[PDB]
RNA sequence: CCAUGAGUG
RNA sequence: CCAUGAGUG
RNA sequence: UGUGAUGAAACACUCAUGGUCUGAAGACUCCC
RNA sequence: GGGAGUCUUGUGAUGAAACACUCAUGGUCUGAAGA
């Protein structure tokens, strides 16, 4: 009966006693040895371990590690493992020394030179991978549309109450801010409104006489050009922010198409976006449950129900879904609990690496809420 | 100023401009501070002042840590190694001749880890989960010492998994038991009797309980011997 | 399947059948996918126990990611109607969680050991 | 004696019964009686009552305005006011009815028409000269740069922890955020940082290669083109909105040297802006004690100190003052003490009109300041 | 649904589709409403919504005014009209033969007053400064009820004041107490009493005090006749 | 001087300046300028003092708009040195209030109905 | 921060 | 929402 | 309908108005 | 330790809790009945 050792020093042989039966040393090399740790985490057997598994050709080899054993069984092996095992415990007691027994390095004092220089570099390999990940920049995209959504509005409500200085009516006659701010790039003075640039906008002719008329009999105040520039460089900050959002919007929808198709054919690119965000990734979006999912970003809410034993919210982010905002309170619970049900699914197939099954979940997710809304 | 040794291996007070009392280590890289640290000099020696609201170690020192199982040249096995604030401490303890292994698996955060990490060959940095010591099973050694600062519903079993991995035979764990991140409901002081036991069920004796309390809410740490 | 990392021998596939039942009655279960991934988050299921015949595969494929990091043991059966059928359900079951074995503690810590031998484990 | 009234219906004339004594309707007409309402507010007699005073020839007279009482003595007679006589009550207890006694209209019906419609009027107006004020620029100016500082912070924010996928050294290695975000915008892939480009924004030779080696060795990702264009719209925006900033700044010295030139030469036009914000105009400025300008915006730590008997805040938004954020600890309390006090008299000599004086008023500043700071 | 007349003049109950129930007035000027509330037809009558929750004179009734001094055909002085949201429904219920004074020194917000102004011959804007009654004197008769609801410290003696220019003898005065606009030290219930006694050493004869909890918070009225 | 409204006579003058010192030592008094404004929204003054040899003037021009709104009525002395040490200063001071009359009740009373008669009011 | 009246995404 | 670690204006 | 039934408090903002600290001490110098 | 003056100061001495934001981790409703 033979145990075995894989490590940077390379792969070691014990006898149960914790006296080394065969060794065979690593490359003292960088390069080569992260690799084989990266592998090492596949089952793949450092190629030191392969060699040492045959110069002693032991009837009971048993690894540390349990991915190592369906690999090592397939070179012919007998194959278990025991994690925290006598023998690998007694390995590492021997670290200061046996790196230097087995001939890796010279002394202690270079031995943690390079072991240092490989921590280093193996983890800086690993900080790599997982910037690389394609559902960072699905996240970190939509949170930033949600950050220009917030200031649009912002600055639509300063632009009005500042405008209103000089045409205070102008404002309860256009509910949309982007109409609004276009107006005030546009034109400035309100006595520089023109029919041509109010039917370009789409502004039906109706309202157009309305806005005219407005401008006209306004008791505003009269300002100077220096005044009404300050104001549009607000307004025309307003507009492009309009723009981006629409790029970016493109942008996630290619990428939440990308990385995670089905769980955006449920709810859309954004709301699928954000709940992205809120997990922190897909894959940790996958392994939550559909009653966790379900109030995603309510966490106030939640947490006052759970410390205080009070009442739990319905939904959380989930509320965004058109048909759970337009619906009554009484429907919002049982659409939530079945979107996010479906949700879990949708995200399951997406990180478990699933192909497209985007199209039955939707009717049948279309199915329950018609259940749900005859009655 | 004055700068003195204390009960503790490499760790040190000062007399202030003031009168102030505050905890520091002896710089292992001269001119150079982790995080925004006060660098101060006494008869040519310079010290790292060591902010105890940052970092749970200073704490639970500054709150009569009977014995510190952390001095010159130990080996320690860091769980949950974040930012390299207090790792950059015990870095300053064990002094180049001592060894520190700190785990941390939170991409946004070892990126500075990294940076403390380099100047400092006392310090051995490894993105990992905790939860999977096979996964930094091939490049570290056993340890003397195991420093647990994890936020995690089951930090105890993490820590208890890789004692019986990393940890010497009479050899200790310093774990912190951060309270709200285990069960937010639950009276804190409730959920540290039921840890210690988890402790005390794994042949470990408890040797002090701390609790981190004004530097740290809801929080204490365990210094307690593997058996 | 490609979730399902080992075989069960129709033995042991049954042997978990029963197990699960007794601790209806004298233990303590969990019925459900999006209950025994709770369960297994909060580490009170001992014995988690997934189908092998669930359509499709990744519905239940986070329970032995989620397992391991819990380092909760789980099991497989055959037929999901007989999972939920042997719940007290008359429906079927993708996954369970038995919390408290009850009486199935002796017949529990068979299987747990069982499964542990055909996982290469000392 | 005659009690003398004075309505939109004309101007009376009473005995000290309550019996009319004599009368002249003003005439019916909304352009005359919305000015003379206006003018009685600054005590100037109606017209229509110069006559009636003309007619009856009074020993006596007593008006309901105390500002009206100076007014008709320059004019020759003896006045007094009694604010609220039982003249005046008299006259409006038969309202309803003497419009229609004096012929200001034929009937109920249509005075009430007219009196509606001078109403709408007569409002119509001072809504106007309120928004004639010149110091509410001032105020949406600078709430509008706090809006953009705020911005800017966000997306400045947002970009870093974003462009940190494909280039997480560039972070820690550019502390100014515009710079960073100047590099995002001419650039892109880290790929195509070059010496020349970057001579050119000022870098000093060391920091471009700091920043040429950190390109080189960036354990970032490998990104298309796309994802790294979208993040450049938010670099781009950032740098609009600094120099909007820069503009904004620039306009707001303009109308802060004008309406209000002693705060701003005490704290400046950002800051003086802002506490004109804060008090709601120059006039309600003026009237404040320095106790509350000194703790005008720190209103959660005022009242928590006020309804508890607590500790309460030595400064609000006058902590902006560069003496103030910088000295120790000690002496924040006693320097906004100290502007405060200078503040208000500031405040107080710009709103009632006064002429600059700011020089005296810093040079008693830093007196007060060079004082403190000896101890 | 069902409408049905109340107790009081010009104001109703509606029964709904659910079983629910909510005041109204009769709508002066049909297909337009001054805030976003519900228009509702009942034999072919279109009354208005009247959200207590939004206006004070509602929340009094709903909270129980034993009597209510505003009625078709009543005159009335409106201390800070604001936005017009109660003014438009005292319109309602005065209804074309009574007529109402909006004073109002807040001219944002008289902006919008304009509006609800026009549309109501009933409302008559003044831009003015409560303080000063001599400065809207000129273009008001005197009134029978006295409604006010202005934020002051010193609302009340405001009142009083322009009760002595405007309120008809035996008239009632609504004047709406701000405990918390009044001074956030004092108790609100310590207040109210503080403030009705205010009106009694003044002569005013409280008939009713009423506290608007829920509807507005440290929020009461009380009304009283004027002697 | 222009923040000063009304005329005073050294009579009225003067009847303030013992005023003032009674209600220190029977009542109470505000001094200085700021605590003079307070002591006005606050509408405990009763009566409002204010100087006329103030520089700049600006800085009590404040006070008859305020008296005013909150109804408390004004009155002017000559010297500012003069109405402080008045006050219990000895230093000036540009405005003070007497919130407490006290053993001055009378005499406040009188100045308080005097300035309204040279204001013209019945 | 509290209260009140009007509004936004 | 609570707790922890890293920062910005 | 356990591939989740029933119950059941999603989040980001703007304007207007009022409530808006303390109150006479602090630093120096010369005589036995 | 007793006596004594000088400068600053109600045009404000002394005391004394300004505010706005971003990231990372964990704590993340119920569970068999429904028409
Ligand atoms: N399972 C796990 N494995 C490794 N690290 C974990 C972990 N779960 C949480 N953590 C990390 O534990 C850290 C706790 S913050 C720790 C502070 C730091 N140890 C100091 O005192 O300086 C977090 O950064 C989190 O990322
Ligand atoms: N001094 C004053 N004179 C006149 N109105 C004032 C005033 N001070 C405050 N107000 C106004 O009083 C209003 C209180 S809200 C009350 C509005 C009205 N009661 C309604 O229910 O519709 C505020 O909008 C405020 O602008």
């Amino acid at each position: 009966k033979i145990y075995l050792i894989e490590h940077v020093i390379g792969a070691v042989a014990y006898d149960e006693n914790g006296n080394i039966v065969d060794y065979i040393t690593n490359p003292r090399d960088l390069g080569k040895i992260t690799e084989e740790l990266l592998n090492n985490e596949k089952g793949i057997p450092f190629s030191a371990t392969v060699e040492l598994l045959k110069k002693v050709n032991p009837q009971e080899v048993v690894v540390e590690n349990e991915a190592e054993v369906p690999k090592l069984q397939a070179l012919g092996y007998r194959v278990s493992y025991e994690p925290y095992s006598k023998v690998s415990r007694i390995f590492r007691e021997s670290l200061p020394k046996v790196a230097i027994d087995i001939k890796f390095a010279s002394n202690e004092e270079d031995y943690y030179n390079f072991l240092h220089e490989l921590s280093l570099e193996y983890t800086r390999r690993k900080l790599r991978s997982a910037a690389q990940k394609r559902d960072l920049l699905a996240i970190q995209a939509v949170r930033a549309m949600d950050d220009i959504d917030k200031t649009i509005n912002l600055f639509s409500e300063r632009l009005r109450e500042w405008y209103s200085i000089h045409f205070p009516e102008l404002d309860k006659l256009i509910e949309d801010h982007e109409e609004y701010a276009t107006i005030v790039s546009r034109f400035g003075d309100r006595g520089f409104l023109t029919i041509d640039s109010l039917k370009e906008l789409g502004f039906n002719e109706q309202r157009i006489n309305r806005i005219l008329d407005a401008a006209k009999k306004s008791i505003g105040a009269d300002i100077s050009e220096d005044d009404l520039s300050a104001m549009r460089m607000i307004a025309n900050t307003i507009l492009d922010l309009y723009n981006i959002r629409r790029n970016l919007n493109n942008y996630l929808e290619g990428v939440m198409k990308e990385v995670a198709p089905n769980v955006t054919a449920l709810v859309g690119p954004a709301l699928g976006a954000r709940l992205l965000s809120i997990a922190g990734s897909l894959d940790e979006l996958a392994k939550m449950p559909a009653s966790t999912i379900q109030v995603l970003g309510a966490e106030k809410a939640l947490f006052r129900a759970l410390r205080s034993g009070g009442r739990p919210p319905k939904h959380g982010i989930i509320f965004q879904y058109p048909a759970i905002h337009t619906s009554p309170r009484w429907q919002r619970g049982k659409i939530a609990r079945a979107l996010a049900a479906k949700l879990a699914i949708a995200a399951r197939v997406d990180a478990f690496s699933g192909r497209f099954i985007g199209d039955q979940l939707n009717e049948q997710l279309k199915k329950r809420i018609d259940e749900i809304k005859e009655k | 100023i004055t700068v003195k040794q204390t009960n503790m291996e490499n760790i040190y007070e000062c007399e202030f401009n003031d009168g102030s009392f505050r905890l520091c280590t002896r710089n292992l890289v001269p001119n150079f501070n982790v995080y925004g640290e006060r660098l101060i000099k006494y008869e040519g020696v310079e010290y790292r002042e060591w902010n105890a609201f940052r970092s749970k170690l200073a704490g639970a020192i500054l709150k009569g840590l009977k014995t510190n199982p952390i001095r010159k040249g130990t080996k320690v096995l860091y769980l949950g190694a974040a930012s390299g604030t207090t790792i950059s401490h015990v870095s300053d303890i064990i002094e180049l001749n001592g060894k520190a292994y700190g785990v941390e698996f939170s991409p946004r955060v070892v990126r500075e880890l990294l940076l403390v990490a380099q100047r400092r060959p006392n310090i051995f940095p490894l993105l990992a989960d905790a939860r999977f010591p096979q996964s930094y099973k091939s490049v570290v050694e056993n340890v003397d010492v195991l420093y647990v600062d994890i936020a995690q519903p089951d930090q105890t079993d993490i820590a208890i998994y890789n004692a019986k991995f990393f940890l010497k035979v009479n050899g200790d764990m310093l774990l912190v038991i951060k309270a709200r991140s285990i069960d937010v409901t639950k009276d804190p002081k409730e959920i540290y009797k039921t840890e210690v036991e988890k402790l005390e069920n794994s042949n470990f004796e408890t040797i002090q309980i701390i609790n981190l309390d004004p530097y740290d809410k809801d929080h204490a740490i365990v210094l307690s011997k593997y058996k | 399947a490609s979730y399902v990392k080992f075989e069960v021998p129709q033995d042991l596939a049954d042997k978990v059948l029963e197990a699960v039942r007794k601790a209806k009655e004298s233990g303590k279960i969990k019925k459900g996918t999006n209950e025994t991934t709770k369960a297994v988050e909060r580490g009170q299921a001992k014995l988690v126990i997934i189908a092998e015949d669930v359509q499709p595969e990744e519905i239940v494929a986070h329970l032995p990611l989620l397992c391991d990091e819990k380092k909760i043991p789980y099991v497989y059966v055959s037929s999901k109607k007989a999972l939920g059928e042997a719940c007290g359900l008359q429906v079927a079951t993708a996954s369970a969680a038995i919390l408290e074995p009850g009486e199935a503690k002796d017949l529990v810590d068979e299987i747990i050991k069982r499964v542990n031998e055909i996982k290469g484990k000392t």
